[PDB]
RNA sequence: AUACCACACACAAGGGAUCGUUUGGCUCCUGGGACGAGGAAGGGCGCAGCAGAGAGCGAUAUGUGUGGGAGCAGCAGCAAUG
RNA sequence: AAAACAGUGAAAUUGUGUGUGGACCCGAAUGGAUCGGGCCCGUCUUGAAACACGGACCAAGGAGUGCACAUACACU
RNA sequence: GUACCGAGUGAUCGGUGGUGGAGGUAGAUGCAGAGCAGAUCUUGGUGGUAGUAGCGAUAAUUUGUCUUCAGCGGCAAAGACU
């Protein structure tokens, strides 16, 4: 029967951890990730605005982008040992 | 500190109270009800007989569908019971007040149980599984206790 | 306190014994705790009180209003005015024949002393005279 | 079971080090307001999804 | 009246700026007045209180007392003064902290960099006073 | 109605309404509109004397230079040679 | 998803003590037995006490509003 | 917030005594997210039923002895079962 007794046979596992996004959604037989479309070059279309804002720029650390803004503020000064190269250029 | 539920002098009285005890509420108040106004040595003697099945606790408020018994005739009713777990606790509690009485310098006799009250403490939650995939409550109902005994003027 | 307006002294007891003690409780406020005692008019299609069957209670209305002369009169025979300053009593100086003063609850002890001293010299009755200042 | 991949093992190792209560000295610190670590888990009540 | 629109007059903003202060801005919170004599001995009108300096308590329970500063709590803005304490049920004594602005300085601790700190402030005044 | 059931008042329980408060939200205005093969955005794993989560940082995981200047919140140790 | 102050601490509901009654309301009284009148509210309906439906109990929240265009009235 | 007492046909308003520990009104006008018994209403908290219904398909359990401090827990000797 289709209820409790059929639950006993459910011991196989079709999805594993995706290497691009972490989300335990890589379908091994299809060769595709259901969250991010790996191995396609572009990321997947997200279903709605609510769901996509959960993965935008600024939801993580933004390491490089923050440093760039501080350097731009300072006038891109560079390493002080090498000022002469900068000044010539 | 604790505000006991009535006003009696500190001299000529002895007291105890406990909170959140893990004896069952409804059983405990049927015990307390019958030993009110009784003399302390009589109370301790009576409770010893209940533990041995020689006498019983009569029931009046929490009493539906209870068994009938020849031991209940001593209090003019048919219905009675033997709640061992509550009796052992109350007996210990009363015995300690005789220690306090002796140490305080009253007599070990002429002490009468003037006040005693039981209150409900907050529930402790539990669960049991039922049929058709349901879950139902399975909680526990503890209690709080006060006693004051006084010396008879006689 | 046992004081009376001198213009009504020989009449005040007739007046007092004549006042109604009727109450107009809301319908079924006796049946469920969620309905307060405060009057509301019943508006149901079937309702026995609205339809005025014998045995249901009475409803408020204009017929019960007191005569214009007796209305608002305290049991000592005066009407009341609220005060909170020394400069308030100054208003009563023409009206002290029929009106008396009642100091507002929030005025504190140190200030009340100053109000009562002024009331004595102007000859104005204060009905909360004892108040908090008994100690 | 006994057979594991390298990727599965690192997930178990990390899931095992994170599963600890608040150390008893932190509770004495003036600025500290946590009662219990809400990220603690039991194998009887939750799945890791390491698969 | 304020005519500069870059400075805020919001209660919410002023309060956050107070409690979340750090660094040099935190040091400004620990300032106290100098006594009349010291304001002739030195140019300054007020300084940040440090251990070892000598203070008169001018408000509160311990009014009129004098003593040496033992400790400076920066997180909970309070100063502990020698001999201002309460006794517990145990008989054990706990120093009670006083807010900086309820103190007044009577003698300065001149250990370490204090003499240079004072010099730096006096010069900063004159630089603009004489102009 | 000795003891059950109901109501009123005082005391003790049980729950979190009301009043007082707010380093949060929302709206309008003004500025800004600055990413990546020199490896981004996003994911994982490591790093503390006692350290789980979060914050900060990459095996150089509190290094160098400039301007300042008094403590490091608990316990043990550090600090005008900062 | 929930969760503010180690403030204040209502109602439902429980125990103990003291009083008054046997479902309760309105009118009128005694030292004391009681006398007279009253069916359960809300709602659709010719017609509800209904063998019509909704309602175990308490707190808090909970439903004719904003703009545009013609209009009649009152006021400047 | 809670007991009493007074004023009003009524929506409501005022005072007194305890509790509480920092804010609050009276008059004339302005703007509205402006008054609850009900919606098999929404969220949270609590009753009666009730110390009641039930908790015991399967091989089975007894005695002594120590702990446990009051676990048919452990160990010896029997009796059974897959
Ligand atoms: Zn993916």
């Amino acid at each position: 029967s289709k209820g409790t007794p059929s639950n006993g046979k459910k011991n196989k596992r079709n999805h594993t951890t995706c290497c691009r996004c972490g989300s335990v959604s890589f379908h091994k037989q299809k060769g595709k990730c259901s969250s991010c479309a790996y191995p396609e070059k572009k990321m997947k279309k997200m279903q709605n605005r609510k769901a996509m804002l959960k993965k935008t720029t600024g939801t993580g650390k933004m390491r490089h982008m923050k440093k760039e803004r501080i350097s731009r503020r300072a006038g891109y000064p560079g390493n002080p040992i090498l000022k002469e190269i900068r000044n010539k250029i | 500190a604790h505000k006991y539920s009535c006003d009696i002098s500190e001299a000529t009285s002895v007291r105890s109270q406990y909170n959140n005890i893990k004896i069952k509420f409804k059983n405990t108040r049927e015990v307390c009800n019958i030993i009110k106004t009784m003399e302390l040595n009589k109370a301790i003697a009576y409770l010893n007989d209940v533990l041995r099945f020689k006498k019983c606790i009569p029931v009046f408020r929490f009493a539906k569908k209870c068994g009938r018994t020849p031991q209940a005739k001593e209090f003019g009713t048919d219905k009675g019971k033997w709640p061992v777990k509550s009796v052992a606790f109350v007996k210990k509690m009363l015995e300690d007040l005789l220690v306090e009485a002796e140490k305080k310098g009253l007599g070990t006799s002429e002490l009468v149980i003037k006040h005693i009250q039981v209150n409900q403490a907050p529930k402790i939650y539990g669960r049991k599984h039922g049929a058709f995939g349901r879950i139902k409550p399975y909680n526990k109902s503890p209690s709080h206790i006060e006693v004051i005994a006084v010396k008879r003027e006689h | 306190m046992d004081i009376v307006n001198p213009s009504l002294s020989k009449v005040i007891d007739i007046i007092n014994k004549g006042k109604s003690k009727k109450q107009f409780k809301r319908f079924q406020s006796w049946r469920v705790k969620r309905v307060s005692e405060s009057w509301r008019k019943p508006r149901g299609i079937d309702n026995r009180m609205r339809r005025k069957f014998g045995g249901a209670p009475d409803m408020p209305g204009i017929g019960y209003k007191k005569p214009n002369a007796i209305r608002f009169l305290l049991p000592n025979g005066y009407r009341k005015i609220m005060v909170a300053c020394v400069k308030d009593l100054e208003a009563l100086i023409s009206l002290n024949s029929f009106y008396c003063a009642e100091i507002r609850h929030a005025v504190g002890s140190k200030k009340r002393i100053e109000i009562l001293e002024r009331a004595e010299e102007l000859g104005i009755l204060v009905i909360n005279k004892e108040g908090k200042l008994v100690k | 079971g006994s057979i594991k991949t390298r990727r599965i093992k690192v997930q178990l190792v990390s899931a095992l080090k994170k599963n600890r209560c608040i150390p008893q000295w932190k509770r004495a610190c003036p600025g500290f307001k946590q009662q219990y670590n809400f990220t603690k888990r039991s194998w009887k009540r939750k799945t890791l999804k390491a698969c | 009246m304020k005519f500069n629109k870059n400075v805020t007059a919001s209660r919410r903003k002023n309060r956050k700026a107070h409690f979340t202060s750090i660094g040099l801005e935190r040091t400004k919170l620990m300032n106290a007045p100098l006594s009349k004599d010291l304001k002739e001995e030195y140019g300054i009108k007020r300084i940040a209180v440090r251990p070892g300096d000598m203070v008169k308590v001018v408000s509160g329970e311990f009014k009129k007392k004098e003593g040496v500063v033992m400790k400076v709590n920066r997180h909970d803005i309070k100063i502990e003064v020698e001999g201002c304490f309460v006794q517990k049920e145990d008989g054990k004594k706990i120093n009670k902290g006083i807010h900086p602005s309820n103190l007044r300085i009577i003698k300065l601790s001149m250990e370490k960099d204090r003499a240079e700190i004072i010099n730096k402030k006096v010069e900063a005044m004159k630089s603009e006073v004489k102009a």
